[PDB]
């Protein structure tokens, strides 16, 4: 410490998932449209750089004082 | 250079799932995930011609090994299903197909065995499965230097909150991993941004811990920040934001502790001196005298 | 703080802040020690 | 090793769990004194650590 | 080594060859398995999604201590046309190639792929009694040419001109016998798979003709590298030249076909060999007497080890030999130097020779641990008396060329000899004889020189 669902749509829901492996599992659908691509880039690359300049630099070290 | 094994646990379960379909906009995300799943290990195979590929299935009743089949069910078998289309590259084929197959029979025991509500989430359990085929497929040593990689594709869809029984087994899949040198990517597919014991579980063996909130788009995160091989571990950074503190919850409060006190016994936290004077966990009985010292107040002249 | 402004008017600033961050957390905890004696002594006066 | 029924030195045991303190800065330890660039830095009075 | 050699094949490759390589899947997958990891993770990373990446962005991937490993990941894709460098903004953008791009994705997920892995005929018989026992048949025929020993059955004249025209097995029509070169021992040193690739180059670099077409060649190659072994496939996706390059490979042994211009073709162990690899047979006892105890049953090894091994007797396990004198002068006089054989003679060393010298060097290391020693695992002995014999084959080296001196002054002598210095071609010069000497290629640059 600092929406429950029911077993019917529980089922729906694994019908669903069902007739759609059933028909065509399509993989050529994971390609992304180029835009929410961007957003991923981005968040990746922000993640990156974070964590690049954190860890560019971690005997003591030398110091620029004389 | 030299091949690895991505032992691959996925935690589909289907009120897991339903909650996230709910909260999303669109509907059957199993399909997307697993689709996803799928071009990932087929990248992953492609990768090198040696590697191997592990998947277990985490559902609500217990686990169940993916990919590859159980060899009494490989021997039983071989009714080849048109899910995935047979003009693909015939390596990638048969893991799509037995994954999708073994799909098609778990999802067919979920939909039988779905009167019975389970109260015990079956994530570290399968974990430790992964763990014990990573250590056979190291033992069996049948391919020279063959490393590894766990991957966890969990979902929380804001529903599951934290569950403090889950925690000594994923330490213990944290300790086993570090001993063998297997790095814990996790991806976390759902509204709670953070997961404690899985951001440790990556922070701690050397994993990439990665939250989205969209089953759209989710091979571009997999190919991206968890295709870092175990070869190129140490050169390739690690683009896990949010670096975990490595706390613990308090046993009588439950609330993430401060500087407090545990049982010499059991080493059970506890955020406050316990009523009774007794150990909540183990029932061993505390000196009077020591925690008086601990209840006393620091001294500063008037 | 006799030491920082003795960084401050020898090195003129350039390397004044590198100084102050080599002692900020030392200088943050006996800040914290010091804060906590008196919030002690202000309680035991009250 | 496993202890005696006699022992009753049933003792809490008062820590505190730091939190890994991230700066593109070195510092000066309070253990030893060195310039380190990360640490843990003391929940009860903020003095970092090198391990 | 094997993947430097496709690496640099691939870079003499043409920008718009390379491009039409890049239609079939399976090229692309093949020629994916070869790059490096950091560049393999780039290029996977890169594929799924459309827009390019800045070269910046992929600086900020690698820590600081694979920085340079990176660089050179960038080279093979500054090698091989995979990036696509752009000036804009500023920033020196870099984009996928849009066709190895589609093709990798196709082979990952599925669809479109123009039958490049073939179709499952569904009939099929046994990889080991069958389709292992006829790519090894065909192997053990073509390496026991090469090597010498008498045959009852030999190879065709399409691999006969292969050994012809290559670098390796010279022949001579005066006598009726094929020398091997030093080359040729090269060959016989390394695994199959780099044997086979080696192979697979040279046929490249003889097919110019207008009956084979480049491309279809590296496609079915590659194919060749993606198809399983015990399941044959259908020749219809083949073209006419791919049907008869088809032919030549199960001639050669990398395809097993049932009849002739079947329309079945059966793909042997080698083909996947072909892609990556994966006491024992041949392995040997060297003593101080020369004595040659090979642990080999195979008649590959035996026939290798008699280019320099005088056998005396053969039994089941081992073959009785005698590294002698005579032996060794044949194998120099073939051009095999002293370093081929002791590097064979060590890579097929004993265990129990290992152990000896791993005992001596324990009691070596306690005994002066001041220097380190290598691992002799073969008696220094012999290897002496290799090299020795090495030495008296080369007491003397002839070079032929030209003389020239009686020259008056001695100006005109050092102008010339400078001259000669200068296009490099001299061998020795003096003043006091007032004498220099050039090669033989080097003769018609000082006569235009002198001339003139
Ligand atoms: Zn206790
Ligand atoms: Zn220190
Ligand atoms: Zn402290």
């Amino acid at each position: 410490t600092t929406l429950k669902v029911s077993n019917q749509q529980m089922l729906q829901q694994l019908s669903l998932v069902m007739d759609n492996l059933i028909n065509k599992l399509d993989l050529n659908q994971v390609v992304p449209n180029n835009e929410v691509s961007n957003k991923i880039n981005k968040r990746v690359i922000t993640a990156i750089k974070i964590n690049a300049k954190q860890a560019k630099h971690n005997l003591e070290v030398k110091s620029t004082l004389p | 250079e030299s091949p690895s094994l991505l032992t691959v646990i996925i935690e589909i379960a289907p009120k897991l799932w339903t909650t996230f379909d709910e909260e999303g906009n669109e509907k059957g995300s199993i399909i997307k995930v697993l689709e996803a799943l799928i071009v990932f290990l087929n990248a992953h195979l492609a990768f090198n011609s040696a590697n191997k590929v592990a998947v277990i299935a985490a559902y609500s009743q217990g686990i169940k090994y993916l990919y590859p089949e159980s060899t009494s069910a490989l021997k039983a078998s071989r009714s080849d299903l048109k899910i995935i289309n047979s003009d693909m590259y015939r390596r990638f084929r048969n893991v799509d197909e037995t994954l999708v197959e073994e799909i098609y029979k778990l999802f067919e025991l979920e939909k039988k065995q779905i009167e019975q509500n389970s109260q015990r989430s079956t994530l570290a359990g399968a974990m430790s499965a992964g763990l014990t085929y990573v250590n056979r497929i190291s033992k069996e040593s049948v391919t020279t230097s063959l490393k590894s990689r766990l991957l966890v594709l969990t979902c929380g869809s804001g529903s599951s909150k934290d569950e403090i029984f889950q925690y000594i087994p994923i330490m213990n899949c944290i300790f086993s991993a570090t001993k063998m040198k297997c790095p814990i990517d996790v991806v976390k597919i759902g509204g709670s941004k953070e997961s404690t014991f899985l951001q440790q579980t990556t922070d701690a063996t050397n994993g990439v811990y990665l939250h989205v909130e969209s089953t759209e788009g989710l091979i571009q995160y997999l190919a991206t920040a968890m295709f870092i091989d175990p070869s190129l571990r140490p050169i390739i950074v690690k683009p896990n934001h949010g670096s975990v503190d490595f706390r613990t919850s308090c046993y009588l409060t439950g609330r993430v502790v401060a500087v407090g006190f545990i049982c010499s016994v059991c080493l059970c936290v506890l955020s406050i001196i316990p009523p009774g004077n007794k150990c909540p966990a183990c029932d061993s009985q505390f000196d009077e005298h020591v925690i008086a010292k601990l209840k006393r107040k620091p001294v500063v002249p008037r | 703080n006799e030491l920082f402004q003795d960084v401050l008017n020898g090195d003129g600033e350039s390397m004044s802040n590198t100084c102050t961050a080599y002692l900020k957390p030392v200088l943050n905890s006996i800040t914290l020690a010091t804060h906590k004696y008196d919030e002690y002594f202000n309680e035991y006066n009250n | 090793l496993p202890v005696n029924k006699i022992n009753k030195g049933f003792t809490l045991v008062k820590m505190g769990f730091p939190t890994r303190i991230f700066e593109d800065t070195p510092t000066f330890c309070s253990c030893h004194s060195k310039l380190v660039y990360g640490g843990y830095f003391c929940p009860n009075c903020h003095s970092k650590v090198c391990s | 080594s094997l993947k430097h050699s496709v690496t640099q094949y691939l870079e003499e490759i043409p920008q718009q060859v390379q491009n039409r390589l890049y239609t079939s899947p399976a090229t692309c997958l093949a020629i994916y398995r070869i790059l490096p990891p950091l560049a393999k993770f780039f290029i996977m990373a890169m594929v799924f999604n459309e827009n390019e990446v800045p070269l910046l962005d992929l600086d900020k991937w690698v820590n600081s201590n694979g920085k340079l490993q990176f660089q050179n990941a960038i080279k093979s894709m500054k090698s091989l046309h995979l990036l696509i460098p752009n000036k804009s903004s500023g920033t020196l953008m870099i984009n996928l190639n849009p066709t190895f791009k589609i093709s990798l994705r196709n082979a990952l997920t599925g669809g479109e792929v123009q039958n490049s892995f073939g179709v499952v005929v569904e009939e099929n018989v046994v990889s080991l009694d069958l389709l292992d026992e006829y790519s090894a048949n065909k192997w053990e025929t073509i390496l026991h040419f090469m090597v010498g020993t008498p045959l009852a059955k030999i190879p065709s004249e399409k691999v006969l001109n292969l050994l012809k025209h290559s670098k390796l097995m010279e022949e001579v029509n005066s006598t009726g016998e094929f020398k091997i070169t030093n080359e040729g021992f090269q060959f016989l040193l390394q695994e199959i798979n780099s044997q086979l690739w080696t192979l697979l180059l040279q046929y490249l670099k003889m097919i110019e003709t207008s009956k084979m077409d480049l491309v279809d060649v590296l496609h079915f190659i590659f194919m060749l590298g993606a198809l399983e072994v015990g399941k044959a496939y259908k020749i219809d996706a083949l073209s006419e030249t791919q049907r008869i390059m088809l032919q030549d490979m199960r001639d050669y042994g990398l395809v097993f076909q049932k009849h002739s211009n079947d329309s079945i073709f059966y793909p042997t162990k080698l083909a996947l060999m072909l892609t990556s690899d994966t006491i024992p047979d041949g392995s040997l006892i060297v003593e101080t007497n020369f004595k040659i105890y090979s642990y080999s049953n195979s008649p590959l090894q035996i026939a290798v080890l008699s280019l320099f091994v005088h056998l005396k007797a053969r039994f089941v396990n081992m073959v009785l030999g005698q590294i002698t004198r005579e032996s060794i002068r044949r194998a120099l006089t073939n051009g095999i130097t002293a370093d081929q054989i002791i590097a064979y003679l060590e890579t097929h060393a004993h265990p129990q020779m290992r152990r000896l010298a791993e005992e001596k060097l324990e009691k070596k290391l306690e005994l002066d641990p001041n220097c380190k020693e290598p691992l002799q695992v073969l008696p220094p002995t012999v290897v002496d008396q290799i090299r020795l014999w090495q030495l008296e084959l080369d007491r003397v080296i002839t070079y032929e060329g030209s003389l020239y001196s009686d020259f008056e002054t001695s100006q005109e002598y050092n102008l010339l000899s400078k001259y000669a210095q200068d296009i490099g071609v001299l061998l020795w010069k003096d003043d006091k004889k007032k004498k220099f000497f050039i090669s033989k290629e080097g003769n018609s640059q000082v006569l235009d020189f002198a001339k003139r």
